[PDB]
């Protein structure tokens, strides 16, 4: 029930313009609203997930106004794991023909505001916090 | 930079030396046809004319939209000394070299020549079967051995010793083979012309005492010779150079008669594809091309896998680009490569995309790229790998007394250049090996 409310509340409230799915949401859920895809946790090495959440963005409202081009964005660690598991696991969708562009600067990050854990102190916080995770008469009686 | 590596080359020679190689037509009929368009004219009028003209009216021949190639050409002209300025009677006359002067003269009025352009024995010879199988096999075994690719037969110590000894090809008796360099790869990007003019270039740096006239007289009357016909027999120090230029493929010789080739007249002027090639973002190569040529170079940075009688197919990979990179070449070259080969289709599509993206938005021309943007990221990111770790030799510097000295001595090597890093609050820097001596000595004193 509540899942189906926030769904309804993203498909026509203005308000919620962007939502956090998980691997429920990987597959068989239509957003015909939907236009752009994030991604930051993996399930390793399996291309066939990679597919399905791309699924999400590519049945969008306005899929034949000009020049129209969804995005997706995979944040992905350098130097780890990830890059096998990155590149081990979109090796599907090159087949298919889609060609993935590398961004190693984002242009106007630096200008925003705020950013989250910009100061050493939240970082030595957060690196503590994320580390520290690992007779039936008797019955009255009783 | 044909033209301009030939007359660079010329600049350098004495004026005294310059003087002699007018002496002969021959060289004087190419060395004029290298000069810009506008430079040219104004050669073919003082020729004839036994009379000095001042520089001014050779300005008034030149209108104000042809003023910047006025001041190019006359600065060549100029550097060649072919152009000699006489200043007298309080105006700066121009004239020509006597002997470039009457050189030109005896050629284009049919007068004595001297034989700069040979003699003819009426000996004609198939060309087609023989001069250019020969040469183009012979074109051809220089550079299996350039690219590294077996073949029996190996090209002549004479040939094998300038390549070592050029900076072409660069070799270790310690490793015991050659290898390809960043020049090398450029050098097999060069066309036909300029790709013989390399070669050529660095064999007139090699020699040394056979006269450095001599050479000249010999290279520039090759281009005059015409190919398949016969030439009766030149200099002493032209006869062991013409051997030495049967190993380049020049010269097709018998065994009394010398025959030209035809990458003797290609040596003077210039004159689906072969070699044309699909990139997909498979990292696939799918090459329209029956040629060892195409073939050879395209091994250097693509893993072969397969290929047939009209087209080659191979693969990239990371083995292959890494093994094509530890030989020096540059990424921008490899893409440069692909660019300029690229197949015709490609283009279209390419042309499309362009069209494409001026279609939705005509206010930015982005560039034509023919290849998927990805791929040459990609190989620019494995470029970058390679360069990761960065090492230096050199010394590091510290325990200094007082942070005067400490400054005055890490300045001085910021000065001349030798300082790689410093750090105020430790009192420390590291200089490269090569001012090591240099700062020790600024040190004492
Ligand atoms: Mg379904």
């Amino acid at each position: 029930q509540e899942r189906m409310n926030i769904l309804q509340n993203f498909q026509y409230n203005d308000q919620i313009n962007t939502i956090f799915l998980s691997k429920v949401g990987d597959t068989s859920i239509d957003l015909p609203e939907a236009t752009c895809l994030i991604q930051i946790s993996s399930h390793y090495g399996s291309r066939r997930q990679e597919a399905q959440r791309l699924g999400r963005i590519l049945r969008a409202k306005r899929r034949n106004d000009e020049g129209f081009n969804a995005f997706f964005y995979s944040l992905v660690s350098k130097d780890t794991q990830e890059m096998y598991y990155s590149t081990k696991r979109q090796a599907f969708l090159v087949d298919q023909g889609y060609a993935f562009k590398v961004i190693t600067h984002l242009h106007g990050m630096e200008n925003i505001p705020n950013l989250a854990y910009a100061s050493p102190r939240e970082r030595r916080e957060l690196l503590q916090e994320v580390l520290l995770k690992n007779h039936p008469l008797i019955r009255k009686m009783y | 930079s044909l033209k301009h590596s030939v007359t660079q080359y010329l600049e350098e020679i004495p004026q005294q030396v310059q003087n002699r190689l007018y002496t002969s037509p021959a060289t004087c009929l190419a060395i004029y046809r290298i000069l810009p368009p506008l430079a040219k004219f104004f050669i073919m009028a003082m020729v004839f004319n036994e009379n000095e003209v001042p520089l001014l009216d050779l300005d008034k021949w030149v209108n104000s939209n042809g003023k910047l190639q006025f001041q190019n050409a006359i600065k060549s002209m100029k550097s060649l000394h072919l152009l000699i300025p006489n200043k007298s009677s309080g105006t700066l006359m121009i004239n020509l070299n006597p002997t470039f002067k009457i050189s030109l003269r005896n050629a284009l009025t049919g007068g004595e020549v001297q034989n700069s352009f040979g003699v003819v024995v009426e000996e004609n010879v198939v060309s087609l079967d023989l001069l250019d199988e020969y040469s183009a096999n012979k074109w051809e075994t220089i550079l299996h051995f350039m690219v590294g690719t077996p073949l029996a037969k190996i090209p002549s110590e004479k040939v094998l010793n300038l390549l070592k000894h050029s900076k072409l090809m660069e070799e270790v008796n310690s490793t015991g083979e050659f290898k390809i360099t960043n020049e090398g790869f450029q050098f097999l990007l060069q066309e036909i012309n300029s790709q013989l003019w390399t070669l050529l270039l660095q064999y007139l740096k090699m020699i040394e005492t056979m006269d450095l006239v001599d050479v000249l007289h010999f290279i520039f009357m090759l281009g005059a010779l015409e190919v398949g016909k016969a030439y009766k027999i030149l200099s002493e120090t032209q006869r062991i150079m013409l051997q030495d230029m049967r190993d380049y493929g020049l010269v097709f010789q018998k065994h009394s008669i010398f025959y030209p080739t035809k990458l003797a007249l290609m040596l003077t002027s210039d004159t689906i594809p072969d070699g044309s090639l699909i990139v997909e973002t498979n990292f696939k190569i799918y090459s329209y091309s029956n040629s060892p040529l195409q073939i050879a170079v395209l091994s250097l940075f693509v893993h072969l896998k397969a290929r047939f009688v009209n087209m080659v197919l191979g693969q990239i990979t990371r083995e292959s680009i890494r093994r094509a990179l530890t030989n020096g070449i540059t990424a921008d070259q490899i893409i440069a490569y692909l660019e300029t080969h690229a197949h015709p289709q490609m283009r279209r599509l390419a042309e499309e995309k362009l069209e494409k993206k001026l279609e939705l938005d005509p206010n930015c021309k982005e560039p034509l790229q023919v290849l998927p943007p990805t791929v040459v990221d990609q190989i620019r990111l494995w470029q970058l790998e390679l360069d990761r770790v960065i090492t230096y030799e050199g010394s590091l510097y510290s325990d200094f007394e007082t942070s005067q000295e400490y400054n005055l001595l890490s300045k001085y090597a910021q000065d001349i250049g030798v300082l790689l890093w410093k750090d105020d609050k430790k009192k420390k820097f590291f200089i490269s090996k090569e001012g090591n001596s240099q700062v020790l000595d600024f040190a004492k004193r």
